[PDB]
């Protein structure tokens, strides 16, 4: 991404079982104490 | 030693399973006899 913005407060992970894929995600995100702003991506194990 | 070097193996063919197609050309244009060729790249990153 080429944010308009420093989104730069960290990052959040964990596996997903919501269903059984087993999910990768990760996410980050920005102090907006109300709408809150926040950048992630979804993988497949197999990286997809 | 040998457990090692065959994880090394086995560590490189999980690329080999993850090879995805890009792309291919006919031989000719009898297809049901000319060969073809095809070209493939990991997904993961270096780019190969």
């Amino acid at each position: 991404e080429v944010l308009a913005d420093q989104m730069e407060e960290m990052i959040a992970v964990v596996d997903r079982m919501e269903d059984e894929p087993r999910l990768a995600l990760v996410a980050f995100k920005e102090m907006s104490e109300s709408w809150d702003v926040v950048f992630s991506y979804i993988c497949d194990s197999m990286l997809i | 030693v040998a457990q090692k070097a065959v994880l090394g193996y086995l560590n490189n063919f999980e690329e080999v399973s993850n090879l995805e197609i890009i792309a291919g050309y006919q031989d000719g244009i009898d297809i049901e006899n000319d060969k073809t060729y095809f070209v493939a790249r990991t997904r993961m990153q270096p780019y190969r």
